[PDB]
């Protein structure tokens, strides 16, 4: 079996699981792990590429009584890619060290402090929370403990499956898998809702239209509901800030992806002469990316002039003081497309 | 009396001073040509004498860059020799009319997603008094003009 | 092998050599615990990696003096230097104990070799590096020499005699494996017994067959060193890597281009992962950082010097002036014993003006016309006086304008 | 959405679950098709719609072209069947390769029966390679891979 | 002031000094041309406006070598006259730009598996004042460039 | 069975040892023309072309491991790269060839579950 | 794989140019002797001379 001596065929009868892995660059999550976990103890972070690698590193059979095991199984069965495991107490120290991390996923832990510090404008991070573990209060005060952060979202309720025990799967692990699948399939600008949740995962509590009507404004909660013919779906695409900007997850996450991609596109201009020839080169790189993004359908407008604009130059974006200090300033304005959310049927005879 | 500032604003630009950026790197070239845009025409006629003409589909962009042969330099050939089956690294190309000293841009031609299709080596003639010149041919998608 | 018959010979080995580059404006000198194959303290010119192995014994174990042993990263650091584009270099091996006589002679030894431009100490020991750096007098650095140093701390900058002529980098880099040498290639000296003189034992192989007792004494120290370096990882000082990047950048882009935004090669990992906030503190203090980026890899992310002023803040500005004054001095050496008269001064002005114009053509200097880029002044009542001329002096004033790099790029995003 | 070229492919024949290593190079392989046979039915009062009734599934044939070369196990199998000996089956796997010789798409045919062998003409005025044409008829087709 | 070693490093190379190796033998030639690499382009369009372009198959390399007629020398004709039916000895060909004295190589063009397809004899003109020149045309597989 | 008498990461398998034996013989015959020729750079370039032409042909046939020839072999020859002044003055010409061989699959494991 | 081989050899075409001399029609007589498909075929040698 594992000991290979003679050339030929070896027979073994195992029961180890086997799953599949996708590849999405815009969804690279980091899972908060309890410090008591033996696997994560003594290391800054651990990178898991697939279920096969995790099972190899664990050197143990799949345990449904381990919260981290079920979260990774739910995450990988939903189409998630390679992720990072970081202890909860080390989030504010190890996340900035990692460069490709885009999602901050609370795998059942309390990451309220880490989100309030890391998820800020310009950091290119998005947070996924967990909803309350009890029934939703009908007074509309079940979301009072969440900060109005436009870089975070909450999902309710927790999920169960066939391989479940006294502990229930946190919704963040399954949702983060949905992010990877939607981004690789339809792009980051498409809402990560109205999509089935893979596996046998089922919501622990039922949510009706009346219940969701209270928690769809302000600090909105995103529900996971079951419908008579379509199965279990993600019903909600709103962040924690109710504003004409960043109301919807797609708009906030699209800008996060574009800012990261543009930053990588023109990173060649650092430590270059701060003159006009350099500025023209940077403008060409930014305009090339924005046109390609508009072509894919990620921007709103019939022609590129209606979808984006780029400005850079002396007395347009920067002054003499900015140039003498080594600063190069560019302005980018892009229009995002917002989804249809309410469908109204009017019947008459 | 005509001031040099008036010339920089009202006079036309010559062709011999330009700088070419291939990908994220800048390479000196001797000749660049082919930056043309073409469209087809769709026509429709009817019995009572109508005649409609509309623009059709845009054609592909073809580009030829000419460069001299320098010691230890094989960058252009290394690009075309990297084609495996149908995979190749596509690069954006920018050609800019430049200040006589090279410190200011006047007009920029932008070429997106170009990849090589042909490479011509110098012809070795024992009676010639010229410099070895290599030529590369590129196929691209789009061409845009930006005024500085 | 020893060829006897004409024809083709076949050998199986694992020896590795690297492509040899060339340059003039970046020639470094390495001071460290090297092991020359010849006993005869003097600076040795090395053209390539093959030449280095032909004149020196490559390995991670310093020569053994009879017993004590030392661990040296000099051989691995040189391999990194050649793998990153380095050209010919000079090697200054330090042998036996670190006496003050050696330290005082370092500036004179470097000046004796006329082609040196960079100074590098490729040693992991912090105390050993500190002693060497302090031995570089201000006269040596001001004479057109540049020091590449390894910062041993993230929070405090290094102190040298000339801040304008020093650049520090952090942190060190790791490699997959170190160069291991056979017993015949490890130098051994100092052994003596009743039947043998002190000069009859030269390496570990001869020592093994003459006295197994002290041989087991030495190999236990070697094994202990190998275990220690394996636990902490094969960490190499980053100064040797930066020397190669300096050579590659000068040949490709020019001296006026900052030696930053370049991808490191041949390394495996950095000794420490840095964040933007930590890098922000170091950059203000003048410590360049080796950063890891997912879409690029390992890159140099700093181009500052240890002096923070509007004149010599950036490495490319400082190095450009060093190159200009060195080349101008080379041209001025054919005028040294000419008569001190006006026709001589005219020839001096023409020589400097011709060189400065050529520099401006390549883009080294700033400005749309040569008058905005440089100026040369020399005359009987402009730069020198009658007393200066009567003393054999010739004074010429030269000024240049350089282009500063862009360090921060700010994106401003809007919704509409 | 990037499509795949059609000039890089491999075919493997298995005889008694032993693959043939010398029978992987072919000049042309015909496309593989499946058709669901249907009959149209018309109701009494339904004069504006059509109804199609499903039936059995019809598989196409496998056509290969190859030049004249040394004798290989595939040739010996074909000669035996067309010499009047007992019929024998073979399993065929057709793979579409990418730039890294990784089969993105693959089709496996079960119980393929050799039914035809034809050769090109001996023409004294031609400049061409003598090419054999083989045809097989199989029982089932199944496709595996990440693309189709 | 420009030093000769600077010219050898930075200046471009002329075409008139080269050495040609045919097989394992070197022959002085007067003109060599045709060392070009060409590729086809495969395009794909869809209904929603997408447009994909990829490199296609590489074409074959054709080379012409020109040489004067010398007494007792018929080596090039003997090569093309050795073709029996479809068998001929294929030779590798290297053309190198050389030092002005021939003791140092600057750049090499490598041509693999070349065999002759055409041979042109000199035209005998009684009013001319030229040298009899023969030309040979070759077909090859691959061309590579190696910088010394 | 296809193992030799030495159990090492090199020469463990008969195919790897015999492939290197064949390549050494074929290369030796390929550049044997260069003996008793001037020991200068023009000769070295001719030898490099002969070796590179053979190695590319071997890779095309499938005898080497790698998706592109740069991953399958490398050839080095030149002054201060493979040989020094002493080697040239002694009539020696030194070439370095490095090629990667493909190693077969030897153990096959079937995992069964219900 | 990609194999290339020589094919069939093509026919040779030759043109000779000559001035017009009095009483000489030798070249025209040769081409005027073709009957239906019969003609006298001759070998031709061109030599570079001292």
């Amino acid at each position: 079996t594992t000991i290979t001596t003679y050339p030929g065929v070896y027979i073994e009868e195992d029961a180890s699981l086997s799953l599949s892995v996708s590849s999405s660059a815009t969804a690279v999550p980091v899972f908060a792990v309890a410090g008591d976990n033996p696997l994560i103890s003594g290391k800054p972070y651990i990178r898991i590429s697939n279920w096969l690698e995790y099972l190899t590193l664990k050197n143990e059979q799949f345990d449904p009584a381990n919260t981290l095991d079920i979260s990774l199984r739910a995450y990988f069965i939903n189409g998630g890619g390679y992720c990072y495991l970081v202890q909860t107490t080390d989030l504010e120290k190890q996340v900035p060290k990692l460069d490709d991390v885009t999602l901050l996923v609370a795998a059942g832990e309390n990451i309220t402090t880490a989100v309030s510090t890391l998820c800020k404008p310009g950091k290119g991070l998005f947070a996924i929370f967990d909803g309350p573990t009890t029934e939703l209060k009908s007074d509309g005060t079940s979301n009072s403990d969440y900060d109005p952060n436009p870089f975070a979202a909450v999902y309710y309720p927790w999920l169960t499956a066939d391989w479940t025990t006294t502990i229930d799967i946190p919704p963040s692990a399954a949702i983060a898998g949905v992010y990877c699948s939607v981004d690789s399939t339809r792009g980051v600008w498409k809402a990560p809702a109205n999509v089935p949740i893979q596996g046998g995962l089922q919501p622990k509590y039922p949510v009706t239209d009346d219940l969701q009507a209270q928690y769809n404004q302000g600090k909105a909660l995103n529900m996971i509901r079951t419908f008579p013919k379509s199965g279990t779906l993600v019903w909600g695409a709103r962040t924690l800030e109710d504003n004409d900007n960043w109301r919807y997850i797609p708009v906030r996450r699209l800008f996060n992806s574009a800012e990261r991609d543009i930053k990588n596109a023109m990173s060649f201009a650092v430590f270059e002469p701060n003159s006009q020839p350099t500025w023209e080169r940077v403008r060409s790189a930014v305009n090339n990316y924005l046109y390609s993004l508009w072509q894919q359908g990620g921007l709103a407008g019939n022609k590129p002039d209606d979808a984006y604009f780029v400005q850079i130059g002396k007395d347009i974006t920067m002054t003499d003081d900015d140039i003498k200090q080594g600063k190069m300033i560019i302005k980018i304005g892009m229009a995002a497309v917002r989804p249809a959310e309410f469908i109204i049927l009017q019947f008459t005879q | 009396a005509i001031t040099p500032e008036q010339i920089a604003v009202e006079y036309p630009i010559p062709t011999y001073r330009f700088v070419v950026s291939v990908g994220d790197e800048q390479i000196p070239f001797n000749n660049v040509s082919g930056l043309d845009v073409h469209y087809d025409v769709i026509e429709y006629k009817d019995g009572i004498g109508n005649y409609y003409k509309m623009p059709g589909q845009r054609q592909s962009i073809n580009i030829t860059l000419r460069k001299g042969v320098f010691p230890g330099d094989t960058k252009l050939f290394d690009w075309i020799n990297s084609i495996q089956l149908n995979q190749v690294e596509k690069k954006d190309i920018a050609i800019s009319l430049t200040n006589e000293a090279g410190t200011e841009i006047l007009m920029t031609w932008n070429v997106a997603n170009a990849f090589p299709t042909s490479f011509t080596s110098p012809s070795f003639d024992a009676t010639s008094n010229e410099i070895a010149v290599q030529e590369i041919a590129l196929t691209a998608d789009r061409v845009t003009i930006q005024a500085a | 092998t020893i060829p006897t018959y004409p024809g083709v010979y076949i050998e199986e080995d694992a020896s590795l050599n690297l492509s040899v580059n060339q340059g003039n404006t970046a020639i470094p000198v390495f001071i460290g615990l090297f092991s020359p194959k010849n006993t005869n303290s003097q600076v040795t010119r090395v053209n390539s990696w093959l030449d280095f192995t032909n004149l020196f014994n490559a390995g991670c174990i310093a020569p053994i003096t009879i017993v004590i042993v030392n661990y040296t990263t000099s051989s691995d650091a040189l391999k990194l230097y050649f793998q990153n584009g380095g050209g010919p270099c000079y090697i200054l091996p330090q042998l036996d104990r670190l006496t003050q006589g050696f330290l005082d002679s370092i500036p004179e030894l470097i000046k004796q070799a006329l082609e040196i431009t960079l100074i590098v100490c490729p040693e992991w020991d912090s105390g050993y590096q500190s002693k060497i750096y302090n031995s570089l007098t201000s006269s040596l650095l001001n004479a057109g020499y540049f020091l590449i140093a390894d910062n041993q701390d993230k929070n405090t900058a290094l102190i040298t005699e000339v801040a304008s002529q020093t650049a520090t980098y952090y942190p060190a880099v790791k490699v997959s494996q170190l160069i291991q040498a056979e017993d015949s290639q490890i130098a051994v000296s100092g052994y003596e017994d009743a039947k043998t003189k002190s000069d009859e034992v030269k390496n570990l192989a001869q020592l093994k067959e003459k006295n197994p007792t002290v041989y087991q004494q030495a190999v236990q120290k070697i094994q202990a060193i190998q275990d220690e370096i394996a636990a902490n990882g094969n960490i190499i000082p980053v100064s040797a890597v930066m020397a190669g990047i300096y050579c590659a950048t000068d040949a490709s882009r020019g001296v006026w281009k900052a030696p930053a935004n370049i991808v490191l090669s041949g390394i495996s990992d950095v000794a420490e992962r840095l964040t933007d906030d930590e890098q922000g503190e170091m950059n203000s203090k003048g410590i360049n950082a080796i950063r890891y980026f997912s879409h690029k890899g390992f890159v140099v992310w700093g181009a500052r010097t240890l002096q923070n002023d509007d004149n010599w803040r950036y490495i490319p500005v400082r190095r450009l002036f060093n190159a200009a004054e060195r080349d101008i001095k080379q041209a001025m050496q054919s005028v040294v014993f000419e008569p001190n008269s006006q026709p001589t001064w005219e020839r001096v002005k023409s020589a400097i003006d011709n060189y400065l114009y050529s520099l401006w053509q390549q883009g080294a200097l700033a400005g749309n016309k040569p008058q905005e880029a440089y100026f040369v002044q020399i005359g009987k009542d402009v730069t020198m006086s009658d007393d200066d001329i009567k003393q054999g002096k010739m004074i010429v004033k030269v000024g240049m304008a350089a282009v500063r790099p862009a360090e921060f790029i700010i994106l401003q995003f809007s919704q509409q | 959405y990037t499509p795949s070229v059609s000039h890089r492919f491999i075919a493997s024949f298995l005889f008694n679950n032993i693959p043939s290593p010398l029978d992987i190079a072919f000049q042309r392989i015909s496309g593989l098709s499946r058709e669901l046979q249907t009959t149209q039915y018309s109701q009494g009062g339904e004069n504006a719609r059509n109804v199609w009734l499903a039936e059995k599934i019809q598989h196409g044939s496998l056509h290969l072209e190859r030049g004249v070369m040394t004798v290989t196990p595939l040739t010996l199998m074909f000669d035996r069947v067309l010499r009047g000996e007992k019929a024998v089956y073979a399993d065929v796997v057709i793979m579409l390769l990418n730039e890294n010789s990784v089969p993105v798409a693959s089709w496996t045919l079960s119980n393929a029966l050799p039914v035809r062998w034809s050769t090109g003409d001996f023409d004294a005025n031609s400049n061409a390679v003598l090419v054999n044409s083989l045809e097989l008829r199989y029982q089932d087709m199944r496709w595996l891979g990440v693309k189709v």
